[PDB]
RNA sequence: AGCCUGAGAAACGGCUACUACAUCCAAGGAAGGGCAGGCGCGCAAAUUACCCAAUCCCGACACGGGGAGGUAGUGACAAUAAAUACUGAUACAGGGCUCUUUCGGGUCUUGUAAUUGGAAUGAGUACAAUUUAAAUCCCUUAACGAGGAACAAUUGGAGG
C-alpha cells in the first residue's frame, strides 16, 4: 500500500547516450579489440600459425603470383 | 581575470536570443556582469538547448574557454548552484 | 602510572601487557630494585591471569614472603626475598643473571629457612643498644660486636637472629647489584679507598675479566661457600 | 602564492546575486515543515519536538505549533498532510524543511515529489533529511548499508553533503530523546532566511487560528450563506496595505479584506519582551498552539 | 568590492525606509506603511464559502497570500515550459 | 603514442590482463628491479656490496623463478622483462599448466574460487606464483571439478 | 567434534585447571560452547556446572577451532572465581 | 605462542599500531614483489662494506 | 590584596573587603562567576556512539569509584586487490582487412539482431554457531541466489 521509487530515480540516468557491453565490461573490449587487431596482422604480413597439416601438402592453398617480390632490397 | 579561476556573475541579458541559425556564435552567447569587479563581459552557453535553461538575474558561474566570434574568452560551468552539463543531460533540477 | 617501556627493563613485561606498567608500592626495597608481587605471579610465574585473579590469591593467605603473609598486590620484593607459596609448597628467590635480569629459583624448606641480606649499617639506639641495619631494611638488635658496615647475615627468618656472618674480604667471591658491571658473579681481588667519596673495589670473575664495581654496588654473597642455591 | 589562489578561489566562491533582504527586527516564527510519506510518524516527530521544546506532552498536535528557540528567534512546525495540495502549499511557503525517509523501505514518490516541488518553485533556506525505522533491520550491516547508498541517493538529490540525521527506537512512543535533543542542536541556532524574490515582494501569512463569525439567525435563514470568518496568525511578508487588500486563501479562492486587527504576540520573545547570558530561562520556554491541545 | 558596494546600497535603502516613517502613529504606520511584517494579526474576511466551513479539517492547513493588482487580472499567458525528466 | 599503445595491447592480449594500469604496475616493479642491478654494476667487480647485494638479488629472483637457473649474471638481470614477470603471473600459469581452456577462463576460475595454491584457496589472480610454489596448482576441495557437492547449475538441473 | 588437548596446567592455589582445547569438527558449522562444555564435563569427569569455556577461535580454512576451557573442582569455585561476564554467558 | 602462554585472547590490531607500522611502510625502501623481500641499496650495503672491511 | 586545611598547595579548592559583571523577589532581601558544540555570506560536507571488558589509579576496603584506555560508525583525499561473465555445437552468408604510390597494389577464413547446448557461480538474501562487557567485523556455515526486457559502467573526443 505504498508507492515505490522506480529505477530511473533510483538511479539517476538521465540522457546519456547508449553503449555497448563490450564497452561496459573492461576485459572483454581489452579482449575483443585484440581478437581485431590480430586479424588485421594475418591480412597485412603473415604469420606462422603452423606448418604443413596432417594431410600433407596440398598445394600452396591461395595462388601463386610470378611478377611479384616480397623481399627486404639491401 | 582577477587572480582567479571561475568567477561568479549575474545575466544581465541574452543578447541574441532572436537569431536564425540555432547553434550559432551570437546565439550561443549571454552577456554577463561579474560580481567580483562589477565588470561586463560575454560568455558562451555550450549549447541552444541549455540557453534555454540559463534564466536572467542567476548566479552564473563561468570560466576559462580553451581552444564563429573569435575571442569570447570565458564559458558557463554552472547556473545557480548546479552544475550545467547535468541541468542539459536532466539530472538535476535548478533550484530557483 | 608509567608506560610499559619506561618501566625498569629487568623486570620483564612482553609486547602484550598494554601500554601501562604497575608501579610498585612503598616498602623495604627501593623503587628502580624492585620486582612486584602481582608482576611475580602472572607474569613470570604466570600462576594466574587477571589483576582481579592475583587480587583474589593475595586477598586469601596463600602467598608469604620472607615469612609474613602479605596481603596487599603491589608489595615490593627486590632481591633474595623468599617467597613460599604453600599451596604448591615451593619457594622462590630472586637473584639476577649475567646479563642482569631478575631470574627465579626454586628452593625447597631447609634452604629456604634462611635468607642472607647485606649490612646497610650500625649504630646504637635509644636505651644505649647497638643495632643493625640490613639491606632489607630490617633492624636487628643487640648483633654480633664484629658485623661492620658491608658485611653479611645469613638470618634465621623465623626469630630473626643473626645466624651467621661473612666478612667484606680481598679474595671473597661476590655478586654485583648495580652499575654498568651489575650481575657479574666473581671474586674481590682488589680494594681502592679513595678517600673522599667512592670507593672502588676491583673485581674479576673465575675465568679472567678485571673491572671496576662500586663497594655500594657489591653485593657479598660468599668466599667460596655459596651459601644460596645459584641456578646450573 | 597558491595561498593566494585559494583566498580568491574562497572569495569566488563567496559571491552571489544582490537580492533584497526586507527581514524586520521583530522578526516572524520561521517555518519548520515535517514531510514525509503516509505512515512514517510526522506527527510522532511534531509530539517529540514539541516535547523537548515546552515539555507538554500533546495528545493530538494539529494545525501549525509556535515554539521560542531562542531569546532573539522562534520557529513554528507544521506537519504536511497526505495531500498533494497541502504539500505544494506548505512547499511554496516554507523555509526549513524536515523530509521524512522510511528506512529500509527506501525513498517514496511523496519524497523525490516534494524534492522536486520545492526546487522548483524555491530553495528554502534549510533543508534536512531525517531517517526513521531503523530499529526494522535485522543485521548492522544491511542497517549501515542501507544508510550509506541513503545518504548517497539523497546527497545526488539535493546537494553534496546535506545534513541527515538517523533516529533508531521508538521508546516512549516519543522518540530517543538524545536523538532528537542533537537534532534540536542543529535546527536550534540559525541563520537569516534565503532571500527568495516571491516571498520577499509578496505578503503572506499562515492561519494560527480559524473562527465562524455569523449571527445564528443568518445560520437559521440560509445553511449555506456567506460567512464571516476570524483568521488569526502571523504577517509574515512584506507589509499588508492598509485597506482593500486582496487575499487568496490556498484551496478556497479570491478574495478581500474586511478588517485588519493589529494585535501583540502570545510568544513575546524576550528579547522583544526587554524592547548578554546564553541560556533559556523556564520562564521563557514558552508555546503557542490554539488548534492543538 | 561590488558585492558588499551593492548590499550596503540595499541596506540603506532598508533604512531608509522605516527611517522616513518612524515619524507619525496613525497617519503614517496606521494608514501608510500597512500593517508590518512579525506582529500578531487578526484578519476579518466577508463571503466565505459555508462549504468551506463545514468541511474544514484542522489537518489541512490555511494560507493566505497577498494578491497584488497584476495578480488580479486574466489574460494570455506566454510561458517557457518542459516535461519533467521522470515524468513517463 | 602509437608505440607504447600498441606494445600495451599486445601485452594485454596475449596475455589478458584488465587494463594498462595492471601493466604499468608490473612495468614499475621491473624498473625499480632493473635499476637496483644498474647500481649494482655501476660498482665494480670482486667489491663485497656488490658482490653480497647481486647474488643476493639474482637468489631472490631464481627463488621466484623469473630468472632462469642458467644464466646467473647481471647483465641478464637488466636483459629481465615484464613478458617474464606476465609469465610468471598465476593466471597464465593455470592456463599454461593446462586447468583451463582460454587465458580468460583462468581469469573467471580463479575469481570464482576454484583453484588454490597449496593448501589455502587464491582468489586473487595477481598474484605472483614461485618457483617452488608452481607445481602445487589444483583445483579446490570444494570446486565441483575438484569434488565436492556437484554444484549450482547442477543441482537446479537435477531437481 | 574430535578433541586434543594441549598445555594442561593444574592451578592448584585458584583450584582450577587451565587447558587449551584443540577441537575439530569436520564437515559441520561452529561448536556451541555450550555443547562443547557438556562434552568436556565428561572429557575429563566432572559437572558440567563446573566446566566453562572462551576464546574460542576457528582457524582459517574450517576444521581447527582453538578454544580454552577451564574445569574448577566446585560449581561454588566457578561461582567466587569466574569473572560475571563469563558467568553471564555460562547463565548462572 | 603468546595467546597459547597464558591463553588470554589479544584485541586485533587497533588504530595506533595499525597507523605506526603504516608510516613505516610509507618510510622505508623495502617491497615485497613476491615471497621474498626486496630492500634499498644504500644504509645496508654500506653496514656490507663496514663489516667487510672491519 | 589577605587568610584557612593538610606530610606535601601560597590549592584557586574555599572564605574576608574593594572593584567589574550577572540572576531571583512578595522590593524588606539572597545566592553567583568554567569548558565542550553550531554559525561566523544568503550556499553546506568526519559521531551530540559503547563500556571500565583488559593495562593502570584511589579509598575503612576482595565488592565502591575513575574523562587515561579500548570497542564501534563515516571517507573516491589518497593507497591496495578486482567483479559486471566462461565455453561448445549447428545453419546461413562471401567477403573481412590493409597501403607508399589510390579509378592502383597486397593478404586469406571471416561474420550473423541466426538457432540451440553446456557448465561455473559472487554481489545480495541468510538459518545458525562463534567473536565480544554487549555487539559488529574476521574465521566457520545449512538454505537460497544469471539469460539481457537484465543482478541495468562510466567519463571525454572524433565522425557518418
Ligand atoms: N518501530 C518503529 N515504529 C515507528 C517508527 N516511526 C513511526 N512508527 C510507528 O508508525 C506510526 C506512524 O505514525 P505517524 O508518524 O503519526 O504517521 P503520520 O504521517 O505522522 O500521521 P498520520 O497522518 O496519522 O499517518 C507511529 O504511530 C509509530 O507507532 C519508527 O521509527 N520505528
Ligand atoms: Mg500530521
Amino acid at each position: 500500500g505504498k508507492r515505490q521509487i522506480t529505477w530511473q530515480i533510483q538511479k539517476n540516468k538521465g540522457l546519456t547516450p547508449n553503449r555497448k557491453k563490450e564497452q561496459r565490461n573492461p576485459r572483454v573490449k581489452k579482449r575483443k579489440k585484440y581478437e581485431e587487431k590480430q586479424k588485421k596482422l594475418r591480412s597485412v604480413k603473415a604469420v606462422y600459425k603452423g606448418g604443413e597439416g596432417p594431410g600433407g601438402y596440398q598445394g600452396e592453398l591461395s595462388g601463386i603470383k610470378t611478377n611479384l617480390v616480397k623481399s627486404v632490397k639491401l | 581575470f582577477g587572480g582567479s579561476s571561475h568567477a561568479k556573475g549575474i545575466v544581465l541579458e541574452k543578447v541574441g536570443v532572436e537569431a536564425k541559425q540555432p547553434n550559432s556564435a551570437i546565439r550561443k552567447c549571454v552577456r554577463v556582469q561579474l560580481i567580483k569587479n562589477g565588470k561586463k563581459v560575454t560568455a558562451f552557453v555550450p549549447n541552444d538547448g541549455c540557453l534555454n535553461f540559463v534564466d536572467e538575474n542567476d548566479e552564473v558561474l563561468l570560466a576559462g574557454f580553451g581552444r564563429d566570434i573569435p575571442g569570447v574568452r570565458f564559458k558557463v560551468v554552472k547556473v545557480s548552484g548546479v552544475g550545467l552539463l547535468a541541468l542539459w543531460k536532466e539530472k538535476k533540477e535548478k533550484p530557483r | 602510572h608509567q608506560k610499559r617501556l619506561s618501566a625498569p627493563s629487568h623486570w620483564l613485561l612482553d609486547k602484550l601487557s598494554g601500554a601501562y606498567a604497575p608501579r610498585p608500592s612503598t616498602g623495604p626495597h627501593k623503587l628502580r630494585d624492585c620486582m612486584p608481587l602481582i608482576v611475580f605471579v602472572r607474569n613470570r610465574l604466570k600462576y594466574a591471569l587477571n589483576y582481579r585473579e592475583t587480587k583474589a590469591i593475595m586477598m586469601q593467605r596463600l602467598v608469604k614472603v620472607d615469612g609474613k603473609v602479605r596481603t596487599d598486590i603491589t608489595y615490593p620484593a627486590g632481591f633474595m626475598d623468599v617467597i613460599t607459596i604453600e599451596k604448591t609448597g615451593e619457594n622462590f628467590r630472586l637473584i639476577y643473571d649475567t646479563k642482569g635480569r631478575f631470574t627465579v629459583h626454586r628452593i625447597t624448606d631447609e634452604e629456604a629457612k634462611y635468607k642472607l641480606g647485606k649490612v646497610k649499617r650500625v649504630q646504637l639506639g635509644r636505651g644505649g643498644v647497638p643495632f643493625l641495619v640490613t639491606h632489607d631494611a630490617r633492624t636487628i638488635r643487640y648483633p654480633d660486636p664484629l658485623i661492620k658496615v658491608n658485611d653479611t647475615v645469613k638470618i634465621d627468618l623465623e626469630t630473626g637472629k643473626i645466624t651467621d656472618f661473612i666478612k667484606f674480604d680481598t679474595g671473597a667471591l661476590a655478586m654485583i647489584t648495580g652499575g654498568r658491571n651489575m650481575g657479574r658473579v666473581g671474586v674481590i681481588t682488589h680494594r681502592e679507598r679513595h678517600d673522599g667519596g667512592f670507593g672502588i673495589v676491583h673485581l674479576k670473575d673465575a675465568l679472567d675479566n678485571t673491572f671496576a664495581t662500586r663497594e655500594s654496588n657489591v653485593f657479598v654473597i660468599g668466599s667460596e661457600k655459596p651459601w644460596i642455591s645459584l641456578p646450573k | 602564492a597558491r595561498q593566494a589562489a585559494r583566498s580568491h578561489d574562497i572569495k569566488e566562491k563567496r559571491l552571489h546575486v544582490p537580492l533584497v533582504d526586507r527581514l524586520p527586527d521583530e522578526p516572524p516564527p520561521r517555518l519548520v515543515v515535517i514531510v514525509g510519506p503516509p505512515g512514517v510518524g510526522k506527527t510522532t516527530l511534531l509530539k517529540s519536538l514539541v516535547r523537548r521544546y515546552t515539555k507538554e506532552t500533546m495528545s493530538d498536535p494539529v494545525g501549525p505549533i509556535t515554539v521560542v528557540t531562542s531569546k532573539k528567534q522562534r520557529l513554528t512546525f507544521i506537519e504536511c498532510p497526505n495531500e498533494l495540495e497541502a504539500m505544494i502549499d506548505m512547499a511554496k511557503v516554507a523555509d526549513i524543511v524536515l523530509l521524512m525517509i522510511d528506512g529500509n523501505y527506501g525513498f517514496e514518490m511523496e519524497t523525490m515529489e516534494f524534492l522536486n516541488i520545492l526546487a522548483n518553485t524555491g530553495m528554502p533556506g534549510n533543508v534536512f533529511g531525517i531517517l526513521t525505522h531503523l530499529d526494522l533491520f535485522k543485521k548492522p550491516s544491511a542497517l549501515k548499508d542501507a544508510k550509506k547508498r541513503l545518504k548517497h541517493r539523497l546527497w545526488t538529490e539535493l546537494y553534496q553533503g546535506a545534513h541527515l540525521f538517523y533516529l533508531s527506537g521508538v521508546l516512549n512512543g516519543r522518540y530517543p530523546d538524545r536523538e532528537i535533543h542533537n537534532l534540536s542542536r542543529f535546527l536550534s541556532v540559525m541563520k537569516n532566511p534565503r532571500p527568495l524574490v516571491w516571498r520577499n515582494t509578496h505578503p503572506y501569512t499562515i492561519i494560527d487560528n480559524y473562527r465562524d463569525i455569523t449571527h445564528p439567525t443568518k445560520i437559521e435563514e440560509d445553511p449555506l450563506c456567506d460567512r464571516t470568518i476570524e483568521l488569526s496568525g502571523y504577517l509574515r511578508g512584506t507589509n499588508f496595505a492598509a485597506q482593500g487588500q486582496r487575499v487568496h486563501i490556498a484551496g478556497v479562492g479570491d478574495f478581500t479584506i474586511s478588517k485588519i486587527e493589529e494585535l501583540p504576540d502570545p510568544c513575546p520573545t524576550p528579547a522583544m519582551e526587554k524592547a548578554p547570558r546564553r541560556r533559556l530561562d523556564e520562564k521563557d520556554k514558552k508555546l503557542w498552539a490554539p488548534m492543538a491541545d | 568590492q561590488w558585492y558588499e558596494m551593492q548590499k550596503a546600497m540595499l541596506q540603506k535603502q532598508l533604512d531608509i525606509n522605516k527611517a522616513e516613517y518612524a515619524e507619525l502613529d496613525e497617519h503614517q504606520r496606521r494608514q501608510v506603511e500597512g500593517y508590518r511584517a512579525g506582529k500578531y494579526a487578526r484578519l476579518v474576511i466577508e463571503g466565505v464559502p459555508a462549504e468551506f466551513c463545514k468541511n474544514f479539517q484542522p489537518r489541512m492547513p490555511i494560507l493566505v497570500g497577498g494578491l497584488s493588482a497584476t495578480e488580479d487580472r486574466f489574460g494570455f499567458v506566454q510561458v517557457r515550459i518542459k516535461r519533467h525528466r521522470w515524468h513517463k | 603514442e602509437a608505440a607504447r599503445l600498441d606494445s600495451e595491447l599486445k601485452l594485454v592480449g596475449e596475455y589478458g590482463l584488465r587494463n594498462k594500469r595492471e601493466v604499468w604496475r608490473v612495468l614499475l616493479t621491473l624498473s625499480k628491479i632493473r635499476r637496483a642491478a644498474r647500481i649494482l654494476l655501476t660498482l665494480d667487480e670482486k667489491d663485497p656490496k656488490r658482490l653480497f647485494e647481486g647474488n643476493a638479488l639474482i637468489r631472490r629472483l631464481v627463488r621466484i623463478g623469473v630468472l632462469d637457473e642458467s644464466r646467473m649474471k647481471l647483465d641478464y638481470v637488466l636483459a629481465l622483462k615484464a613478458e617474464d614477470f606476465l609469465e610468471r603471473r598465476l593466471q597464465t600459469l593455470v592456463y599454461k599448466l593446462g586447468l583451463a581452456k582460454s587465458i580468460h577462463h583462468a581469469r573467471v576460475l580463479i575469481r570464482q574460487r576454484h583453484i588454490r595454491v597449496g593448501k589455502q584457496i587464491v582468489n586473487v589472480p595477481s598474484f605472483m606464483v614461485r618457483l617452488d610454489s608452481q607445481k602445487h596448482i589444483d583445483f579446490a576441495l570444494t570446486s565441483p571439478f575438484g569434488g565436492g557437492r556437484p554444484g549450482r547449475v547442477r543441482r537446479k538441473k537435477a531437481k | 567434534v574430535t578433541l586434543r588437548t594441549r598445555k594442561f596446567i593444574r592451578n592448584p592455589l585458584l583450584s582450577r585447571k587451565q587447558m587449551v582445547v584443540d577441537i575439530l569438527h569436520p564437515g559441520r558449522p561452529n561448536i556451541s560452547k555450550d555443547e562443547l562444555r557438556e562434552k568436556l564435563a565428561t572429557m575429563y569427569k566432572a559437572q558440567k556446572d563446573q566446566v566453562s569455556v572462551f576464546g574460542l577461535r576457528t582457524q582459517y580454512g574450517g576444521g581447527k577451532t582453538t578454544g580454552f576451557a577451564l574445569i574448577y573442582d566446585s560449581p561454588e569455585a566457578l561461582k567466587k572465581f569466574e569473572p560475571r561476564y563469563r558467568l553471564v554467558r555460562a547463565g548462572l | 605462542e603468546y595467546e597459547e602462554t597464558n591463553f588470554v585472547r589479544l584485541p586485533k590490531e587497533s588504530k595506533k599500531e595499525r597507523a605506526k607500522r603504516a608510516r613505516m611502510e610509507g618510510r622505508s625502501g623495502r617491497m615485497n614483489f613476491g615471497g621474498e623481500e626486496f630492500r634499498e641499496l644504500g644504509e645496508g650495503a654500506e653496514r656490507i662494506s663496514r663489516l667487510t672491511k672491519a
